[PDB]
RNA sequence: UGGAUGCGUUAAAAAAAAAAAAAAAAAAA
RNA sequence: UCAGUUAGGAACGAUAGUUCACCGUCAGAUGUAAUACGUGAGCUGGGUUAAGAACGUCUGGAGACAGUUUGUUCCCUAUCUACCAUUUAAAAAAAAAAAA
RNA sequence: CCUUUUAAUUGAUUAUGCUGACUUUAGUCCCGAUAAACUACAGUUCUGCUUAAACUGAGGAGUCAAGUAGGUACAAACCGUACAAGGAUUAAUU
RNA sequence: UGCGUACAUUCCUUAAUAUCUGGAACGAUAGAUUAUGAUUAGGUAGUGGAACAAAAAAAAAAAAAAAA
RNA sequence: GAGAAGGGAAA
RNA sequence: GGACUCCUUAACUUAAACUGAGGAGUCAAGUAGGUACAAACCGUACAAGGAUUAAUUAUGUCCAAAAAAAA
RNA sequence: ACACAGUCGGUACGAAGUCGACAAGGUAGUUGAUGG
RNA sequence: AACAGGUGCCAGGCCAACAAGAAUCCGAUCCGUGUAUUCCGUAC
């Protein structure tokens, strides 16, 4: 290696990390972090995000415990779980896995129901919504200082920049991680989510034991330990207003997105417009010069959040719309099966 | 046990490391706790008191009457005020400070019988 | 010569972040610019694993339809 | 002991209930029945 | 066409010197 | 003898387990004391204080001697303090979404 | 519930306690002796050591162990494997 | 000629069991708790009194106001 | 004005 | 078959938190204050419990640290 | 964390307004106490 | 109340070849051998 390489350091610098300088340096950057956003200047709403199912699930165990009763019960008394029990008491209620299914309808019905409403162009949502996958892999012979490591790697990264990472390393034992990726990508594009805008939100290692061998010493004998884990990821798919202000205006691009703009304008695999096309994305240095551009441009409100929010919203469905009718046309299929397939 | 052990784990909720969830730290921890507060709880009394009385002693300095004569003044005229009640009239009722300390110079400074003019002899 | 006492979970959490950013910047970062790297070129094609792999390919796939501004397909023959 | 508490707490919120079941019961299932038959016992002939 | 070391050669002067890693009227980042 | 703004320095051997010493050479500058008689988780193990064995001596003996001898496994992958080395940064991992 | 009783052997921060689980040391110690190629027009890499004949009238000069330790698909599976006349006179059939 | 400083059964709330604290008093269908009554209440070894220890068993889990 | 002999430093 | 301070003593090198006697005080088994810092010295109207009132105990009054120097 | 890692305390809104507000001002919503 | 077994869990009267209730009302989400009231059988 280089042998002269900036190793980093998060608890000591030799420029003073003492915790008042923390506390500075970290104050700087939360005032950049903020004022690296650009917001609209307009809108008709504030709408937020809201889970159905959760909020049910408190009122309901908001009453149990304040009737000591179920939601309904009138003469016999809620009972709480013992040793033995067979009976869950809040059996009525949804799994974690079916509150989140129901989150998925809810999304759908949700987006569904927008593309008929007058002055939706013009509405705030925030940063959370949208659909969540949550999905187990279990018998992996790693262990937590070790899976921390990996996950940590991921934590935040869009899913095929989490694979291209973890395919990266050459390590055996993370192809048990790489299946796990692998395998939640093709179920969430076969349930019709948008890989493109599928991201790591969160990682929990479950520990589920340690197979023991002996090791035969000089003096004593051992017990060496294989590590027995499992790793539960939550994916979610952004909705198009969130990543719109992540990709355009936080110029939080995925590295393998921009790879892949870079390898096609290498091959001239696209025409010549695609540079201008693809600069406020490219790299590092037009994605900060887009920056400047756009702060001045919204400094002299002579650009529209609004405005560029649906031109980029319509470029990108125009395109998937696009590749879906040509790769049915590809097929020889009919004008009727081709028009019936947009219904 | 010295104290209970529901009681123990509520006492050393907010604390560091084991200390919080392991009965064998958190029983010393908690003992520490409560001792201390046993302690510091008759003890504050007079801490308070040398603020109170310090105060008192910065207000008086300011009319040029300090602590020791304003109090020999007071107690002679008959005003016992307490030292907590001196100090918050001193910091919030500045006029009334002022009139105890004059009321108080009233009796400290008295005069000899026979009072002497030397200015022109 | 053996420790004196027990290292506490504070401690090991800050040997775990510290462990991290080392072998981060030690070796993850690395392999990972090396791999993206390679990708100017065609992908590596193990003559050994020829009875059970796809046929040799140059192609590197656009992974993000919607920034695609070409073509996705061609029209079926006749 | 810890095992012993917890026992008598989950006895003491659930041997109080009328009308309760096996699967809600577990263990307990026995001395419950028991204890609700010698709370009917004084039912017998009136 | 060269490398290291001393068994080889040179110096034994400067200390407000050689040198360094935090320009600081910025008193609540 | 007294005195400092305390400045530069004082070599090697025979017998010997030795320290302190004796003797020999060089030099012509005995130095002294403390630091757990500094320092064995840094080294050696010659003396010395286990099992064997021998001489002198004491008892009736097994045995013994602040008498003499010969032989006899010197462990530890350093957690903390200390010290010597050593260290991009505001950022160049991830995240940090306001106003109403 | 309350009441009365119970011989429960009835209250565990501690016996280098017992039976176990799970942390710290730590992602630290631990990795045995020599290795290459398998090819866009022929071939014979280098090294350590030397009983590697398997009918020539001769069971091929031993014992013992593997309670079947060199069979078989890049298998720590399934299946198969010790024939004292050695069965193929199989120079056959095609 | 002063002042600082430790100590409240001043206020409020509890306790006293090897025969002497009023109490041999006032009540009494099973003691409600003393308002200027007294002594008072640091404590190892030792000794003593009391309150718990969610359970089990028992042939006593509806004569109980108002509502249903 | 004192083992003021914890530190500063006072008539 | 305890420790230290004090008074009076025997032994000791008129030595030792030395040894051994006769009496008081503390500790032992007694907190919080002073005496600079882990028993034995000083002091207590000695600690059932709670509280943002008060008192000249020892002992202080330039600062660390509460507490005097009008005209 | 200086801390056997605890204990006792712990920030006192608005005037951030203004077509404001006894004796003098030289008009500042400024000022009155003070010769050896 | 030991008027045993089984029946989705606590049943004298649902089954169990010889007695007697598909008894009624009330039950968060299914069921009830459960609560309350009542009738019947028993030399079991």
């Amino acid at each position: 290696p280089n042998t002269k390489r900036r190793i980093r350091d998060p608890f000591w610098r030799r420029s003073g990390w003492w915790r008042w300088r923390q506390q500075e340096v970290k104050a700087m950057n939360r005032s950049r972090a903020f004022r690296r956003h650009l917001f609209p200047r307009f809108t008709t709403e504030t709408v937020s995000f809201v889970d159905a199912a959760e909020a049910e699930a408190k009122r309901f165990k908001e009453i149990v415990a304040e009737t000591g009763r179920y939601p309904g019960q009138t003469v016999n008394f809620f009972v709480p779980k013992v040793e033995g029990a067979k009976l869950d008491p809040f059996a009525a209620l949804p799994s974690r896995q079916k509150r989140l299914k129901l989150r998925r309808k809810a999304v759908r019905e949700a987006e569904e129901a927008e593309k008929a409403r007058e002055d939706a162009d013009f509405v705030w949502r925030g940063k959370g919504g949208g659909r969540v996958w949550e999905e187990r892999k279990a018998n992996i012979p790693l262990g937590k200082k070790k899976l921390l490591l990996y996950c940590t790697i991921i934590k935040g990264l869009q899913i095929t920049d989490a694979i291209d990472w973890l395919s990266s390393l050459c390590l055996h034992r993370v192809n048990y991680l790489l299946n796990l990726l692998n395998a939640s990508r093709k179920k969430i594009h076969e349930q019709g989510g948008d890989i493109s805008r599928v991201y790591v939100e969160s990682y929990m290692l479950n520990i589920q034991g340690q197979i023991k061998r002996p090791q035969f010493r000089l003096r004593m004998v051992n017990l060496i330990k294989t590590w027995k884990f499992a790793v539960v990821l939550r994916f979610r798919e952004y909705p198009m207003d969130e990543y719109f202000h992540k990709l355009f205006i936080l110029k939080h691009v995925p590295r393998s997105l921009t790879t892949d703009m870079r390898l096609a304008l290498a091959g001239q695999r696209v025409g010549l417009h695609a540079v201008r096309d693809w600069y406020p994305f490219l790299d590092s240095k037009t994605r900060f010069f887009h920056r400047k551009r756009l702060k001045w441009l919204d400094r002299t409100r002579q650009f529209d959040y609004c405005l560029a929010r649906r031109v980029f919203k319509s470029k990108y469905e125009e395109n998937c719309r696009r590749r879906k009718i040509q790769v049915l046309q590809a097929r020889g299929a009919s004008d009727a099966v081709i028009e019936e397939a947009n219904l | 046990m010295q104290i209970p052990r529901d009681v123990i784990f509520e006492v050393v909720r907010g604390f560091r490391g084991r200390s919080r969830n392991c009965i064998k730290i958190a029983r010393v921890r908690a003992m520490k706790a409560l001792l201390y507060s046993s302690i510091m709880r008759r003890q504050r009394q007079r801490r308070y008191r040398v603020f109170w009385i310090g105060r008192i002693n910065a207000a008086g300095r300011e009319w040029s009457f300090p602590y020791a004569w304003l109090a020999t003044s007071l107690w002679r005229q008959n005003i016992w005020l307490d030292r907590k009640m001196l100090a918050n009239l001193a910091e919030t009722e500045p006029a009334s400070f002022r009139a105890l300390v004059n009321e108080g110079k009233s009796v400290y400074f008295w005069n000899p019988d026979k009072v002497r003019d030397i200015q022109d002899l | 010569a053996v420790p004196k006492g027990k290292r506490s979970k504070h401690k090991c959490k800050q040997r775990q972040l510290i462990y991290f950013f080392d072998q981060f910047d030690g070796v993850f970062k690395r392999r990972r610019e090396s791999f993206y790297r390679s990708f100017y070129n065609p992908p590596y094609f193990s003559k050994q694993t020829e009875q059970t792999s796809l046929p040799p390919s140059v192609l590197r796939p656009f992974r993000f339809p919607g920034f695609w501004p070409g073509r996705f397909a061609f029209k079926m023959a006749s | 002991h810890t095992e012993s508490t917890r026992r008598k707490q989950q006895y003491a919120s659930i041997i109080g209930k009328q009308g309760l079941s096996k699967k809600r019961c577990g263990i307990h299932w026995p001395r419950y029945r028991r204890r609700h038959k010698a709370r009917r016992a004084t039912k017998h002939k009136a």
